[PDB]
RNA sequence: AGGACCGAACCGACUAAUGUCGAAAAAUUAGCGGAUGACUUGUGGCUGGGGGUGAAAGGCCAAUCAAACCGGGAGAUAGCU
RNA sequence: ACACAGGUGGUCAGGUAGAGAAUACCAAGGCGCUUGAGAGAACUCGGGUGAAGGAACUAGGCAAAAUGGUGCCGUAACUUC
RNA sequence: AAUUCCUUGUCGGGUAAGUUCCGACCUGCACGAAUGGCGUAAUGAUGGCCAGGCUGUCUCCACCCGAGACUCAGUGAAAU
RNA sequence: CGAUGUCGGCUCAUCACAUCCUGGGGCUGAAGUAGGUCCCAAGGGUAUGGCUGUUCGCCAUUUAAAGUGGUACGCGAGCUGGGUUUAGAACGUCGUGAGACAGUUCGGUCCCUAUCUGCCGUGGGCGCUGGAGAACUGAGGGGGGCUGCUCCUAGUACGAGAGGACCGGAGUGGACGCAUCACUGGUGUUCGGGUUGUCAUGCCAAUGGCACUGCCCGGUAGCUAAAUGCGGAAGAGAUAAGUGCUGAAAGCAUCUAAGCACGAAACUUGCCCCGAGAUGAGUUCUCCCUGACUCCUUGAGAGUCCUGAAGGAACGUUGAAGACGACGACGUUGAUAGGCCGGGUGUGUAAGCGCAGCGAUGCGUUGAGCUAACCGGUACUAAUGAACCGUGAGGCUUAACCU
């Protein structure tokens, strides 16, 4: 199904043999389902969950009440999660870190770290134009961004300067290493999406 | 990160003092050769009683480089010059008959198995 | 993009930037308050502060060290005589921001940064 | 550079819609004094929170 | 964090000898030739040390035949067996890249002995 | 000794960037050439428009030059717009 | 045309370092250049640093980088000596 | 060849590769002797070519420091 | 012709298919390997250098390939200005001469702050029919689709031999994309130190200023690539070319006229992202408001008064969010920022003081002192009691319920 869980910075574990492996550390408290839907009423099948502990004067009413329908404490956000036919949860349980013991690899997705608005070398890798050889005001511009008459315009998605990152992304099939229970971690190779204190959506991974 | 214009001195006794790198070989657009590939070289300085006179133009592996080599612990191996070892075109196999310098574990691949018995440390 | 970065360039240079606090924190010392603009005032915080603590131990090293900031012997004298022990209970926050409007020359948001006593 | 052919009223208008600057609307009342000020200010005289800080 | 710093306070090994930089290190390094698994030496003056915890590293270099050779170690790793200092430099800086543009006479450094 | 050498003032203007409704109707910044000479500069003279002057580019003659400027012939003339 | 990033002849010539009226830091004396306050995006301008490679750039090493002082040793073809 | 059209003539040198460069050949479209010919030392902000050193010129861009750009208050153009 | 900037290069592209590679097929003078030609196929991919202003071309070395074209021979209000095509000068040549020559040669100002369309981002407004807070659904849109080698199958089929597979399967690359900063490094004018000139704090000593951060040497966080993870898929649907099965018209025959199967990087899904302004404005969950009088040309009407909710905005402290808006955290029932404390890290043995030496300086106290953006704590300073917008049970017409 899937877990949500905070991004608590890197590391790595070195193996045995010599293999350091870096790894990215998501704590995974426990998730608490809020709330089932099902084709009757929502026409698909799902589970709302939370997780984490809001303070009681910064929740309001209308989200307090939607607690209070399933008996859960306030956790601090609420994520959906799409269920695959056979499995079947239950309002108010607590869905812990022992998901992934079984599984091997893990698509993680994220909010990337925004890095504002970025220009065209950065963003989409543009290349520079000369930078001297007689270039005038030109060093890191676009150049060039249609034809002439025949379009007489600019067409769209053409790769322009703009707000890069801050955006939800998705890194497929990390290496699971270790799933603390103890601990309530979940040490995934790689690297994913935002940064130390972001939520993460971890999840088993679709391209087996 | 050997590439093109990059001049190597040369590990073995075969003749050439100093070579450069005239192709990266292994694929389309590849920027850097290191480690253990393989390069094309031209010969731009030779002693006189070599085997290979200058401007040949022949195959080589990069044996040593300065950017280094990564060990899977997260180590790197560098050295204080790039250098290379001269091979036959189509047959490949090394010209020289001895190998001055070290030479890394990564360079291990059945093919240069010469290049390693040869060499005096790693 | 400036990620976990600190301290404000204030439109100026370092240099510029650095003198321009040490004789500010040299005028909050002697007159105890000071009108200044908001963000000065934000950034006075960090250079005084440290001064004040630095003043609480008397001694020598820390008189030189408080002298290579401020660069003046009376400020000195004020520090380690006065406020040295006059902030030897209280463990940080010496310092206090209270916004007066705005300058009229030029609407920059103006701040009354004042050392937390004054009497 | 250069407009083809003038703007109207009509645009110079639709664009200045959004130059209509907003309000305070929010005064606070000193403790004390009761004297009106703008919210995290001092006042005139010279109050905030109901006490004296100033000359 | 705390939850990062458990997790590597487990993994560091507690037994690591204190050298400075200028002091002539041997460290002693598992190499695997397939099947086998030997231990094989390196000798050579500590550059740099990179203090960070279960991050930290140190430079080697060492002047072997021919060229100069460089090897960046990960201290807590399980490849390094055994770190043993021969002598102590009496120099006075962190970073000894210095050494990399001298050689022979120009390159060795004062004993401490203190 | 020197139309000698290096190099500031001074005189110049080779390259580049900036600037191009400029700070500036020719400049600025970094380098650049000459710098006791066919040098440079202050003050005052003289040369007048088919005329001057020109180490000669049709250069220069008051931000104007293959014939200055101002006034006059003069409302030239225009099978052209 | 402007309280204009230009042009404008002569005279006076302090200290320390320096060959010096170069340059650096200062004295006498004079000024902070008549819009400020924030923020710390792209991009432009003027700069600093850069792993490995080192002209592969480009019409062209344009531009940057580099060399740089004094004393001493030493210094080739070629020459109108 | 500042002169050569056919032409990137042919040969040699340099380069891994040289329509440029240097040396030579003469088939001088259309050199040539004070509208000077051929030589050549020294000189050149002169044209062409090669090498060393050096480099963000580039592979391939990265970060930093300032001045604008951006927001707030004041003043307030222009081509069209 | 009251001006549509002309070659080539750079930047940025986009479409066609008459396909260069990769995918699927027929014939072959196809044993295998490798081809030859033809058919379908436009998803993705498609050199770096030397010479020349070149486009092209030749050459060197790669590559799976180094496709042909359109797009004002794409792209100068995006850059360049080598070429062409101003004014200087010269050579050859023609001209008595002024001068002239896709003949050659050296030198030779490339302006524009963006109104509209377009495009990349990012908000304000109202709407969606009581209001408000959340979580989804997915119409629709976009992104992604490259491939080498090695090794097994197997020295197996094939073949006299030499050579040498289809079909499967694993590894590991190049290129390219996404993310990240654990490592390796870069950066790091806010951290520490060395040092030249000089000026200053009375002077010594010790600091500080200025000299591009004065010049250097290291370097925290952050940002980052050259650094390390991941990715293109298997799967299915409907097919192209092609291969078939049964089977007439046409006793047979024939892939088709009824009918029925296979069949490709194309097409539709599958993977990632946006996505109810999807006005066809959707769905689920929760929350909140259940007082009156007056006027009427009886309206979904204008008011008077009492109430002001849920929530929101504003203000403040702010951020790994950010041009500004916005987005997220926190406001005393509090770790939101600063300070403070402790650690870490960095630099590399502070100052005073002692001792050694004539002096430079050396030890000793001392891995000291100082330590930004880091980590863990801590209400010491600042985040105010309020006010402010937002209301009062939410239209008519049917049908099911229903008392
Ligand atoms: C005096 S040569 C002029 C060249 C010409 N002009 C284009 O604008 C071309 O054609
Ligand atoms: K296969
Ligand atoms: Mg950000
Ligand atoms: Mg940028
Ligand atoms: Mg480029
Ligand atoms: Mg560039
Ligand atoms: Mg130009
Ligand atoms: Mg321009
Ligand atoms: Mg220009
Ligand atoms: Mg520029
Ligand atoms: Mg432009
Ligand atoms: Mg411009
Ligand atoms: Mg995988
Ligand atoms: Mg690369
Ligand atoms: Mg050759
Ligand atoms: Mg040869
Ligand atoms: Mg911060
Ligand atoms: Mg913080
Ligand atoms: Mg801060
Ligand atoms: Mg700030
Ligand atoms: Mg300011
Ligand atoms: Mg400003
Ligand atoms: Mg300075
Ligand atoms: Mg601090
Ligand atoms: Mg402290
Ligand atoms: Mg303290
Ligand atoms: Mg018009
Ligand atoms: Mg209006
Ligand atoms: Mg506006
Ligand atoms: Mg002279
Ligand atoms: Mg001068
Ligand atoms: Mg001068
Ligand atoms: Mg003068
Ligand atoms: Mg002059
Ligand atoms: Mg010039
Ligand atoms: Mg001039
Ligand atoms: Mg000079
Ligand atoms: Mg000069
Ligand atoms: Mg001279
Ligand atoms: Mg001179
Ligand atoms: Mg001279
Ligand atoms: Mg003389
Ligand atoms: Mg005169
Ligand atoms: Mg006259
Ligand atoms: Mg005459
Ligand atoms: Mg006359
Ligand atoms: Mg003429
Ligand atoms: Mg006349
Ligand atoms: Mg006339
Ligand atoms: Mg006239
Ligand atoms: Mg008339
Ligand atoms: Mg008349
Ligand atoms: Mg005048
Ligand atoms: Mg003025
Ligand atoms: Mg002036
Ligand atoms: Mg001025
Ligand atoms: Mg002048
Ligand atoms: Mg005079
Ligand atoms: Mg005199
Ligand atoms: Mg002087
Ligand atoms: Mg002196
Ligand atoms: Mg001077
Ligand atoms: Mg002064
Ligand atoms: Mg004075
Ligand atoms: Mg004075
Ligand atoms: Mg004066
Ligand atoms: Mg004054
Ligand atoms: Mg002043
Ligand atoms: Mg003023
Ligand atoms: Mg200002
Ligand atoms: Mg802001
Ligand atoms: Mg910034
Ligand atoms: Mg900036
Ligand atoms: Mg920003
Ligand atoms: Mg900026
Ligand atoms: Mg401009
Ligand atoms: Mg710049
Ligand atoms: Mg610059
Ligand atoms: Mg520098
Ligand atoms: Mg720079
Ligand atoms: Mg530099
Ligand atoms: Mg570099
Ligand atoms: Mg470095
Ligand atoms: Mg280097
Ligand atoms: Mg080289
Ligand atoms: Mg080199
Ligand atoms: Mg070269
Ligand atoms: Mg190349
Ligand atoms: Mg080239
Ligand atoms: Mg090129
Ligand atoms: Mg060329
Ligand atoms: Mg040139
Ligand atoms: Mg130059
Ligand atoms: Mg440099
Ligand atoms: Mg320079
Ligand atoms: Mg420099
Ligand atoms: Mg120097
Ligand atoms: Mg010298
Ligand atoms: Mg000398
Ligand atoms: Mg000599
Ligand atoms: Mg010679
Ligand atoms: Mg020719
Ligand atoms: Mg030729
Ligand atoms: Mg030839
Ligand atoms: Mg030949
Ligand atoms: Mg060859
Ligand atoms: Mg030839
Ligand atoms: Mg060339
Ligand atoms: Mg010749
Ligand atoms: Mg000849
Ligand atoms: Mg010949
Ligand atoms: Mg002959
Ligand atoms: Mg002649
Ligand atoms: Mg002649
Ligand atoms: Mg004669
Ligand atoms: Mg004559
Ligand atoms: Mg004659
Ligand atoms: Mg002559
Ligand atoms: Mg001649
Ligand atoms: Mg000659
Ligand atoms: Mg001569
Ligand atoms: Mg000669
Ligand atoms: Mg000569
Ligand atoms: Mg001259
Ligand atoms: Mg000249
Ligand atoms: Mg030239
Ligand atoms: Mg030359
Ligand atoms: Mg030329
Ligand atoms: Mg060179
Ligand atoms: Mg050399
Ligand atoms: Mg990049
Ligand atoms: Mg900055
Ligand atoms: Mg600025
Ligand atoms: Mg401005
Ligand atoms: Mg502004
Ligand atoms: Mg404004
Ligand atoms: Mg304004
Ligand atoms: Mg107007
Ligand atoms: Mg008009
Ligand atoms: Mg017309
Ligand atoms: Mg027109
Ligand atoms: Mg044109
Ligand atoms: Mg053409
Ligand atoms: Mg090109
Ligand atoms: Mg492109
Ligand atoms: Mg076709
Ligand atoms: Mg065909
Ligand atoms: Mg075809
Ligand atoms: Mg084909
Ligand atoms: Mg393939
Ligand atoms: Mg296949
Ligand atoms: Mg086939
Ligand atoms: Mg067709
Ligand atoms: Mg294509
Ligand atoms: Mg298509
Ligand atoms: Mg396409
Ligand atoms: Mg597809
Ligand atoms: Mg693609
Ligand atoms: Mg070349
Ligand atoms: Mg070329
Ligand atoms: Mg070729
Ligand atoms: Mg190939
Ligand atoms: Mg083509
Ligand atoms: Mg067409
Ligand atoms: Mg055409
Ligand atoms: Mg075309
Ligand atoms: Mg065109
Ligand atoms: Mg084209
Ligand atoms: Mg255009
Ligand atoms: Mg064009
Ligand atoms: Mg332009
Ligand atoms: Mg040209
Ligand atoms: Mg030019
Ligand atoms: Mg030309
Ligand atoms: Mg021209
Ligand atoms: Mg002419
Ligand atoms: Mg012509
Ligand atoms: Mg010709
Ligand atoms: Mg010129
Ligand atoms: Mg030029
Ligand atoms: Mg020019
Ligand atoms: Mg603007
Ligand atoms: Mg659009
Ligand atoms: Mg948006
Ligand atoms: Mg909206
Ligand atoms: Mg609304
Ligand atoms: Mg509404
Ligand atoms: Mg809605
Ligand atoms: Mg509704
Ligand atoms: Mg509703
Ligand atoms: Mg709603
Ligand atoms: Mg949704
Ligand atoms: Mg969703
Ligand atoms: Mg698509
Ligand atoms: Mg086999
Ligand atoms: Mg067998
Ligand atoms: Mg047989
Ligand atoms: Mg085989
Ligand atoms: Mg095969
Ligand atoms: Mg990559
Ligand atoms: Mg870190
Ligand atoms: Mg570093
Ligand atoms: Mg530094
Ligand atoms: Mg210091
Ligand atoms: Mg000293
Ligand atoms: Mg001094
Ligand atoms: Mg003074
Ligand atoms: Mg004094
Ligand atoms: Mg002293
Ligand atoms: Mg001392
Ligand atoms: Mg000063
Ligand atoms: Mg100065
Ligand atoms: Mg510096
Ligand atoms: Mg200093
Ligand atoms: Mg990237
Ligand atoms: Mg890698
Ligand atoms: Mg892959
Ligand atoms: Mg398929
Ligand atoms: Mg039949
Ligand atoms: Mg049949
Ligand atoms: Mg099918
Ligand atoms: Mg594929
Ligand atoms: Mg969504
Ligand atoms: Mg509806
Ligand atoms: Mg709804
Ligand atoms: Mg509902
Ligand atoms: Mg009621
Ligand atoms: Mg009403
Ligand atoms: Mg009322
Ligand atoms: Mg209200
Ligand atoms: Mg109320
Ligand atoms: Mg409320
Ligand atoms: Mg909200
Ligand atoms: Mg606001
Ligand atoms: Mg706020
Ligand atoms: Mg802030
Ligand atoms: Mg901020
Ligand atoms: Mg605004
Ligand atoms: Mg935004
Ligand atoms: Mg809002
Ligand atoms: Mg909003
Ligand atoms: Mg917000
Ligand atoms: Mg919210
Ligand atoms: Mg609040
Ligand atoms: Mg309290
Ligand atoms: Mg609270
Ligand atoms: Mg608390
Ligand atoms: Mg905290
Ligand atoms: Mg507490
Ligand atoms: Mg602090
Ligand atoms: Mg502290
Ligand atoms: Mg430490
Ligand atoms: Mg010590
Ligand atoms: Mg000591
Ligand atoms: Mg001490
Ligand atoms: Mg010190
Ligand atoms: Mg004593
Ligand atoms: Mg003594
Ligand atoms: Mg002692
Ligand atoms: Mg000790
Ligand atoms: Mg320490
Ligand atoms: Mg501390
Ligand atoms: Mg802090
Ligand atoms: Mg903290
Ligand atoms: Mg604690
Ligand atoms: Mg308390
Ligand atoms: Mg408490
Ligand atoms: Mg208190
Ligand atoms: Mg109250
Ligand atoms: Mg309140
Ligand atoms: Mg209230
Ligand atoms: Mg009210
Ligand atoms: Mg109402
Ligand atoms: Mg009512
Ligand atoms: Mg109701
Ligand atoms: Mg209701
Ligand atoms: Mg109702
Ligand atoms: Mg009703």
């Amino acid at each position: 199904i899937g877990l949500v869980g905070k991004k608590v910075g890197m590391t790595r574990i070195f193996t045995e043999d010599g293999v350091s492996i870096p790894v990215t550390v998501i704590e995974v408290e426990a998730n608490r389902v809020t709330q089932v839907k099902d084709l009757a009423n929502d026409g698909y099948r799902a589970i709302q969950v939370t997780t984490g502990a809001k303070k009681a004067n910064r929740v309001t009413k209308p989200e307090a009440g939607h607690f209070a329908k399933a008996g859960v404490e306030a956790g601090r956000g609420l994520w959906e999660f799409r269920l695959a036919e056979g499995e079947e949860f239950t309002v108010g349980q607590s869905i812990s870190v022992e998901l992934f013991a079984d599984v091997k690899k893990v698509d993680v997705t994220g909010t990337s770290k925004g890095k504002g608005f970025a220009g065209t070398v950065k963003r989409w890798n543009f290349r520079t134009q000369d930078a001297t050889h007689g270039n005038s005001l030109s060093h890191r511009v676009p150049g060039s961004i249609g034809q002439n008459q025949t379009p007489g315009k600019v067409f769209k998605g053409k790769k322009m300067a703009g707000q890069m990152g801050n955006e939800r992304v998705t890194v497929q099939s990390l290496d699971v290493v270790r799933v603390d229970a103890e601990r309530n971690l979940l040490l995934v190779k790689g690297a994913v999406p935002g940064a130390t204190g972001s939520d993460l959506i971890v999840k088993p991974a679709v391209k087996a | 990160m050997i590439q093109e214009q990059t001049m190597l001195n040369v590990a073995d006794n075969s003749g050439a003092r100093r070579v450069m790198c005239i192709k990266v070989l292994g694929g389309s657009h590849r920027r850097y050769a290191g480690v253990g590939d393989i390069i094309k070289i031209t010969i731009k300085e030779a002693i006189p009683r070599g085997k290979v006179k200058k401007g040949d133009v022949l195959k080589a592996v990069v044996v040593r480089t300065k950017k280094g080599v990564r060990r899977p612990d997260g180590s790197v191996i560098r050295f204080d010059g790039n250098a290379c070892v001269l091979l036959n075109n189509n047959s490949e196999q090394p010209i020289g008959t001895r190998i001055f310098g070290p030479v890394t574990r990564e360079l291990r691949s059945e093919k240069f198995m010469k290049i390693i018995s040869l060499a005096p440390e790693v | 993009m400036r990620h976990r970065k600190s301290g404000r360039q204030l439109n100026r240079n370092s240099s510029h930037r650095q003198a321009m606090f040490r004789n500010m924190a040299g005028s909050l010392v002697r007159h105890e308050i000071i009108k200044t603009t908001l963000p000065k005032a934000k950034e006075l915080r960090r250079v005084v502060e440290p001064l004040i603590t630095l003043a609480k131990t008397d001694s020598v090293a820390n008189r030189r060290l408080a002298f290579a900031r401020t660069r003046d012997n009376e400020i000195v004298a004020k520090l380690f005589n006065e406020l040295g022990p006059r902030f030897a209970s209280r463990a940080g926050g010496y310092t206090r921001i209270l916004k007066c409007g705005f300058r009229a020359g030029d609407n920059a948001p103006m701040a009354y940064i004042e050392l937390v006593d004054r009497s | 550079a250069v407009q083809q052919n003038k703007p109207t009223r009509s645009k110079r208008g639709m664009r200045r819609s959004h130059d209509a600057l907003t309000a305070v609307t929010s005064l606070s009342v000193d403790k004390t004094s009761g004297e009106k000020h703008l919210r995290h200010h001092i006042t005139a005289d010279g109050y905030y929170r109901g006490r004296k800080v100033i000359a | 964090s705390n939850i990062i710093k458990q997790l590597e306070q487990e993994q560091m090994k507690q037994d690591v000898p204190s050298f400075r930089p200028g002091d002539t290190v041997e460290v002693k390094v598992w190499v695997v030739e397939g099947s086998k698994k030997r231990l094989q030496a390196f000798e050579g003056v500590v550059i740099a040390i990179r203090n960070r915890g279960l991050h930290s590293a140190f430079t080697v270099r060492k002047i072997s035949n021919g060229e100069g050779v460089e090897r960046v170690f990960q201290t807590h790793s399980p490849v390094v067996d055994s770190i043993s200092v021969k002598r102590r430099g009496a120099v006075r800086k962190a970073k000894l890249y210095y050494l990399r543009e001298r050689t022979g006479k120009a390159a060795r450094i004062k004993e401490r002995l203190n």
